């Protein structure tokens, strides 16, 4: 029986000095195709670029 | 043309402001600070009797606006050039024993019928001119009012707690509080745009016992009347972040910096504006001992 669910962190400390950004990246990087380590020095590479 | 039992106190006469965006008395505003007290003190001295000889009753042709100018320069925002005579040459004149320059209400000075504009009594504002003329003389080598002695004094007026403090000394206090962004210099707009004359011909003129009752009415409306205005001084003013809320947080509540620059937070002194406050609070301050 799940919710599975984001549980946007700032509503879990009360000292919000480090939380940051939030639930919008999982929905992000759930996008992303997973890549490897040589993959990202790519992706990197061309957005540098 | 209204006689008294109290200028303020009355209708068109009142001081309000802005909490973010309400109102409030000031009371109310000033009851919504915070002080850290950091070492030091702050001995109050003593305020030198005013330059008792005040400048010369020149004609001059015009309608010297003073209410509001008097303001402009000491918590205004840039009073480009403050002392120049010319608008207390003539509000000299005021302070004579028979003149046809009356102070109209709205706060201006005119000639023989002003018209329609219902000024003060002739007396009040008599005994007013008589002392806030000398205003116009800050200016001058001779006068200047030597400011961070009576900065001293500002503050145990404005915060120090009554009597404990009241008591000559006390800790400079790093002042902080709930602030809603360009709050200070949105506040002291707020006031430049409030009527002081109503607050001084009542000061400079309600007799003895009912000059204490008015002490006591205004003991806050006068003290926020210069917490905005030592503002303009105390040095560093930055905000001090704590949970989502904002508070700003100002350097030190007493201790005058003689800064001239001009920051965001606040209002700013150009160097002839200190020239200016300093003088005029020798005299408030002379005055509101008795």
């Amino acid at each position: 029986r799940y919710h599975e669910s984001v549980l946007e962190i700032a509503d879990i400390f009360d000292q919000a000095d480090f939380i940051q950004t939030s639930d919008a990246v999982r929905q992000l990087r759930a996008l992303m195709p997973t890549l490897s380590t040589s993959q990202i020095r790519h992706a990197i590479e061309r957005i540098a670029q | 043309q209204q006689p008294t039992g109290g200028y303020t106190t009355l209708e068109q006469f009142a001081f309000t402001i802005r909490n973010d965006g309400t109102n409030a008395t000031p009371t109310q505003f000033l009851q919504l600070l915070s002080w850290e007290a950091t070492e030091n003190e702050l001995v109050k001295k003593t305020i030198p009797t005013p330059e008792t000889h005040l400048p010369s009753a020149r004609n001059v042709p015009g309608n010297v606006y003073i209410e509001d100018a008097i303001t402009q320069a000491l918590f205004g925002i840039s009073a480009q050039n403050v002392n120049a005579h010319g608008y207390f040459s003539r509000l000299s004149a005021l302070a004579l024993p028979n003149t046809s320059a009356r102070l109209g209400l709205d706060g201006v000075i005119y000639n023989s019928e002003t018209i329609n504009i219902p000024f003060y009594d002739p007396a009040a504002v008599a005994n007013f001119a008589a002392t806030y003329a000398k205003l116009g003389n800050a200016s001058t080598p001779r006068y200047r009012a030597d400011m961070i002695d009576i900065y001293a004094h500002v503050g145990l007026e404005l915060a120090g707690t009554d009597a404990e403090r009241a008591a000559g000394v006390m800790p400079v206090k790093r002042a902080k509080f709930d602030s809603w962004e360009g709050s200070l210099i949105s506040l002291s707009r707020d006031v430049v745009n409030w009527k002081i004359l109503a607050f001084l011909i009542d000061l400079c003129s309600l007799e003895g016992e009912a000059l204490r009752a008015f002490k006591t009415r205004n003991r806050d409306v006068f003290r926020m009347m210069l917490f905005i205005m030592s503002t303009a001084v105390a040095a560093n003013v930055v905000n001090r972040k704590v949970t989502k809320r904002v508070d700003r947080v100002l350097e030190y509540i007493g201790v005058n910096s003689m800064r001239t620059a001009g920051r965001t937070a606040t209002i700013t002194y150009d160097l002839s504006r200190h020239e200016f406050a300093a003088k005029f609070l020798q005299l408030t301050f002379t005055r509101w001992n008795a």
